[PDB]
């Protein structure tokens, strides 16, 4: 808004080219899909002007667990195969140690956590390393399933609120800014 | 006449309990319960009992043991039966309970157990079978 | 709407291209008619925004067959010939087993399962292997016949609410997007 | 008296409908302490605490079935009620009660069904 | 005391009916109540798809039909008559072992315990009865 | 208050067309009865700048119901019959597991 | 037979015992437990014992005492074991413990304690070795 205010416009939420004044003026299309990424998820977690965003969790079922607990950033969730429910999450709290954690109970050995990752950005890391598909069940919904050893799956069900919720951070990654806004040739 | 005061308990689980859609059992919880009185606790909800909390049915229960039946395996349960507990209650917190008509308790009431032989208590699926002697 | 907003419309459900203000650009023919089949599911399958639709199903008898059993992700359907009751349905039902089962007992035979399609797609891929027509007693009705082995013909009466309900997307078999929309 | 003695003799021609095809037909057996509640019901509600014992029998088409079942001593009445699909409310024919002493016990009693029409037969 | 009802029980394992793909599809298995064992044991697997009411002409007394989800199972309590003495279990896969015969088995009636029930392991395409084991 | 600054007053809590400058140029009246609205759902739950009103339910008696309770994003009234009274409650509450319930 | 009330502990420390990176000898914590119950206790894993806290883990530890093994010295313990009380636990807090075998914890029960002569428990890095009578 101080060196682009001729070329660009703040349409909804997206930046797009202005059409008048672009004679001879291209931008590099990767900026456009840069800024139009980090002016994403500027709309889904970034909204009220800080981190803070709200997703709803739905444990779910496997062969032979017998308790999965999820733990982020002091929030349980422990689930030992009763009438399913939703608890709201909340990320990122401003709580004592904010981290990510979960352990499944088996039915033959004891309790083996699956990932131990602290760190405000726990949970992006937990979410990363799930085998996640989308859901046609539930709308709008997302279907984790992380596999732990033991050839055990833990199953979640998570529902968003707006967009993509904490699933749109995964844009993030090995994001670079392009060094060039116009492109000269 | 007073010795009932140990309590024996043998819960056996057979080999299909708590089935979810895909008909794979798991591994359900039972939660003992003893009380002083009964009709609190045949008057709560299976949400109203294990979700959240109460004040005057928790006022009610005074004992209560947490044991987890492996699909197909047992447990064992022995404890103390309080003097002043008058009554015990057994629920299990099923997959999809059938609420409507109140298979998933039982009230095993204090004048009914067995001093040495522990009463067995079978689940199929989703009931909690109270088998007679 | 971002590209050709000035020669094509939507007027009402479906995408009339504009007689004034056309050069001639003349128009893939099966463009047209593609968007024009993809703008007609949306509005019987994907009403609300995501996929999702309510149809209502009636059991049928036939010659010969004593109970006729239906699951569909665990929506259970269940006819020994007593008297027919409609019984809502959900396509698809929120489970973590997603799939359609069919089972029928003859007089002669037992059980025999006619399929099990797992899968989410797995209620279409059921209602396409079943001879249609409009069932004419009751409007929106369709008489769904699936013939078994063993001769017999499962009978099932469906009624939507709006449009066909979900054979609709049946029309996607063997679809083809046009690759070039001008010429 | 103690055991119970039923045989249900199913014609050629049972749960016929508009087309007239033989279609079979599931039975429902429930014994009775008072006949307040079972023969105040409708037909819709009864299929959906006074129901004692609950047996249930298919009627292969043409075929028939002979009906033994432990009683209960506080069994008063013994009421049938099928599943037809012409439930003719109205008479009532979709079911019959038998009381405990219209029990000849030794030898079964039987019970003719004819197309939808449930028919307790002269003892 | 007495055998008086009785108790089973099914557990499939995960790879059970598979098609040619690959793919478990869940199966059906079927329950007897038998008098004679002959007829079941001698009769073929095609007959009782279609002959199953008729090739067990008056063998038959009460008849339990239970579906099975692969890798799911499934415990059935119905209340045996007293005068069957044998009970015919018979899974039905899309393809069969004929050779071997491992698609069925007969349990006598002595051998039903009273409380602890039976289960009957599917695995691949075959039948097996597992050995007795309690408290 | 970017492109429509000539022909459009925010007069009050509604939006009015101005009359002066409107030669020739009609708006569509559903779209004057569109953000009418979304201007009067604003100023009844959003008037802070953020969701949040307060309403006060009162409990009634009805024919043989012995108590009833109602939970709003853990806030409770349970009514047992007695004396009524009003409870204030508040939406959205920033609580853990916000919900509704009626038992 | 009643008096095994008295509980008696020496646990000797060898020359090395918890030791980091570098080698060098830290001094351990080994935390007493008297429980109710061992199943639970078999149940729960390294970072759920210590860090952080539970509620039926910690609704069957009665009794608890810590103790610091200087790195070659001992220690002795003597606590009264409580009536209800039926199993003592005995579990390291290692530096790098062995989640895999379970070598951090030993499960004592309460009819194998001594009535006079203390049980040794001797560690070695970072194994908590039950010694043979």
């Amino acid at each position: 808004q101080n060196n682009l205010s001729g070329v660009l416009h703040r349409e909804g939420s997206r930046w797009v080219p202005d059409t008048i004044n672009t004679r001879g003026l291209t931008f590099n299309p990767a900026f456009l899909k840069a800024i139009n990424t980090l002016s994403e998820i500027a709309d889904v977690a970034f909204t009220t002007g800080n981190a803070g965003l709200h997703f709803e969790l739905r444990p779910g079922t496997a062969a032979g667990v017998m308790q999965t607990t999820l733990i982020t950033d002091n929030q349980k969730l422990i689930y030992v195969n009763q009438m399913p429910v939703w608890k709201r999450f909340t990320w990122p709290a401003d709580t004592e140690a904010p981290g990510a954690s979960l352990s499944w109970v088996s039915t033959q050995a004891g309790t083996r956590q699956y990932a131990d990752l602290p760190g405000s950005w726990g949970l992006i890391r937990l979410l990363e390393m799930a085998r996640r598909k989308a859901a046609p069940g539930v709308a709008s919904g997302w279907s984790l399933s992380w596999q732990a050893q033991d050839g055990r799956m833990l199953n979640y069900t998570l529902r968003t609120e707006a967009g993509e919720g904490p699933l749109v951070l995964l844009k993030l990654r090995n994001f670079v800014l392009p060094e060039t806004v116009f492109e000269l040739s | 006449y007073r010795q009932i005061k140990t309590l024996h308990l043998d819960i056996r689980a057979r080999e299909a309990i708590n089935t979810s859609a895909a008909g794979i059992p798991l591994s359900v919880v039972v939660r003992i319960y003893q009380l002083k009185d009964n009709r609190s606790f045949d008057s709560a909800d299976y949400q109203a009992l294990f979700t959240g909390d109460n004040e005057i049915l928790a006022g009610d229960i005074i004992a209560q043991k947490d044991v987890w039946l492996q699909p197909g395996g047992s447990v064992a349960v022995d404890m103390p039966l309080d003097d002043a507990a008058k009554f015990t209650g057994v629920a299990a917190m099923f997959l999809e309970p059938d609420q409507k008509k109140n298979t998933w308790r039982v009230v095993l009431g204090r004048d009914e157990l067995e001093p040495d032989t522990p009463r067995l208590i079978e689940v199929s699926g989703n009931t909690l079978t109270l088998l007679p002697v």
